[PDB]
């Protein structure tokens, strides 16, 4: 009763709303005259749509796909009708801070429970291409230019939306029923690696480096990328997300990413370097022009004398002979998911985890247009 | 004026239960203001053995949650799907108009005193302005309920 002028400052934007949405009405008139057609009854019948109301629980789960530590995502069905959605669970406090393009995941609309806010997506069938490097290590060379390129474009009409990822990972890319590739978007969920870190029997690099895949994640978020001018400080732009795609190229290629380190903090370090740190394997396979992209990917994401300045020119690379980069989206992909249903979950590790330093423990539409 | 006019071709089932929805949620935002702290009359809920006296203000409360019951129910209101409404709604619609012009009311002639203090009054001005022009115009409450209104109503 302090603050109750919040039912002032509010009900404004409620008689605001309220005034819009029916001077909206009016673009009816709309009026084709270019018809000497019908009279013919009319062709005119407007429903016509609802705010309604909502809620969880008029989705049935179907399986855990994945999770991440503000929440997991979910292949859910709608109760109501019957569908498949690719369902995210994101925290309320404690978490702080505070479309249209063929390339990224839908959302489409979203709800919320007490703590906990939900998303739902157009359901990805094909796993993510962290799950696939596990499945088989691409045996790549030409596996791998597709999935770049696809990669590419994905990255260049983000960037053209005026937007940077900075975060761009196997885990972070997904696989679709055509087995082609769409990145969705960081959510957005954060956090940061900050500042730095002080303390102060093997047989095999590559068994070595197998340490690797360690207590799922469920904790997380690794250097798959960090380009090194996120440590430090406030920085970057859009060449933030070529040297994540260089990381990324240089994994799939080679059996682990560049800097992978065996403990968290053992990457900044070497990232904080490469230069020295940046070594490709004695396990022969790469390209002169293959390798030759990497390191100009790889390299410092300075501007000056220079430009990159970039987000084509990475097309004008040797390392792609073709295609046109337009019947890119459709050919045949390198794998094409098999799948036994439409609830085929097969291609993701269903695992079992469930642990949320969270729960104590124990719906609106006001938008404005229509799809579909 | 234009607002409460059921735009051109909409149902109006659907255009009155839009309406209706928004009234309820802005008189409990208003009563929210007046949160706790709390001629003649008409009591009402018989037979039952129910509808007495001595609300004396500050009894609302299960009041209001009947149309909280009766406008979140599934069949009464079908947000779901085209399934459409039973349009006896049309009767229940009146009384949840008028249930709620009680409220509406009572927080007219005892409580609001306390509402000028706080320099928002012209937006229960507006809001109670908002709510009779649009159930008048659809005629959705009779003019004899209206009496406690109708010295305050004609001011135009
Ligand atoms: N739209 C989707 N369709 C199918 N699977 C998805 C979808 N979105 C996310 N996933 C899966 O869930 C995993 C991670 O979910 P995500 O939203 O990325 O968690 P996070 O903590 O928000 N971000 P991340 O650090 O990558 O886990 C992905 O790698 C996929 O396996």
């Amino acid at each position: 009763y302090q603050s109750s002028v919040k039912y002032a400052i509010e009900r404004n934007e409620r008689r605001v709303e309220l005034e819009t949405e029916l001077t909206s009405h009016n673009w009816s008139e709309e009026r084709k005259s270019r018809q000497l057609s019908s009279l013919g009854k009319k062709e005119s019948q407007f429903l016509r749509l609802r705010r309604t109301r909502l809620s969880l629980e008029d989705f049935h789960t179907v399986k855990v796909i994945g999770k991440g530590a503000f929440g997991e995502v979910r292949l859910v069905q709608k109760k109501d009708t019957g569908k498949i959605y690719a369902m995210k669970t994101l925290l309320k406090s404690e978490m702080y801070k505070k479309s249209d393009s063929p390339w990224v995941v839908s959302l489409y609309y979203s709800f919320q429970d007490a703590q906990y806010l939900y998303l739902i997506m157009e359901f990805l069938p094909g796993g993510d291409l962290m799950t696939m490097l596990i499945r088989w290590q691409l045996f790549t060379e030409d596996v791998t230019r597709f999935y770049m390129a696809e990669c590419i474009l994905a990255i260049e009409t983000i960037h053209k939306l005026g937007f940077i990822h900075r975060a761009i990972k196997p885990d972070n890319i997904l696989i679709d029923i055509r087995g082609h590739i769409k990145l969705s978007d960081f959510g957005l969920s954060t956090g940061f690696h900050k500042t730095h870190d002080s303390n102060y029997n093997r047989q095999q690099i590559q068994t070595w480096r197998k340490s690797r895949r360690l207590m799922a994640y469920s904790t997380v978020g690794t250097p798959d990328y960090i380009a090194p001018e996120i440590f430090l400080y406030q920085g970057y732009g859009q060449e933030c997300d070529w040297w994540s795609l260089g990381a990324i190229m240089y994994e799939c290629l080679i059996g682990w990413p560049p800097f992978c380190s065996e403990t968290p903090q053992e990457t900044y370090r070497k990232i904080m370097n490469f230069e020295q740190t940046l070594q490709f394997p004695d396990d022969i396979h790469i390209s002169y022009e293959a390798e030759d992209l990497i390191r100009r990917l790889l390299t410092h994401a300075d501007q000056r004398l220079g430009r990159h300045g970039g987000a084509d020119e990475i097309k004008s690379h040797p390392f792609f002979r073709g295609v046109d980069w337009n019947t890119i989206r459709q050919v045949e992909a390198p794998y094409i998911p098999k799948l036994s249903s439409i609830t085929d979950t097969r291609f993701f590790p269903t695992d079992e985890l469930e642990n949320v330093p969270d729960s104590p423990a124990m719906i609106g539409y006001t938008y404005s247009r229509f799809d579909y | 004026k234009t607002i409460v006019q059921l735009p051109k071709y909409v149902d109006l089932g659907e255009w009155i239960a839009l309406n209706v929805f928004e009234f309820f949620t802005n008189l409990n935002q208003f009563y929210g203001v007046v949160a706790e702290y709390v001629h003649t009359d008409y009591l009402w809920l018989d037979a039952n053995n129910r509808q007495v006296s001595l609300p004396a203000s500050q009894y609302i409360d299960l009041a209001l949650t009947w149309i909280n019951n009766k406008v979140n129910d599934k069949n009464l209101f079908p947000t779901k799907n085209g399934l459409p409404f039973p349009q006896q709604f049309s009767r229940d619609v009146q009384r949840i108009m008028v249930q709620m012009f009680r409220i509406f009311a009572h927080i007219y002639h005892h409580h609001f005193d306390k509402i000028v203090h706080l320099s928002l009054e012209a937006h229960w001005n507006s809001f109670f302005s908002h709510f009779i022009s649009f159930a008048k115009e659809f005629k959705i409450i009779d003019r004899k309920e209206m009496a406690p209104l109708l010295p305050l109503i004609e001011s135009f």
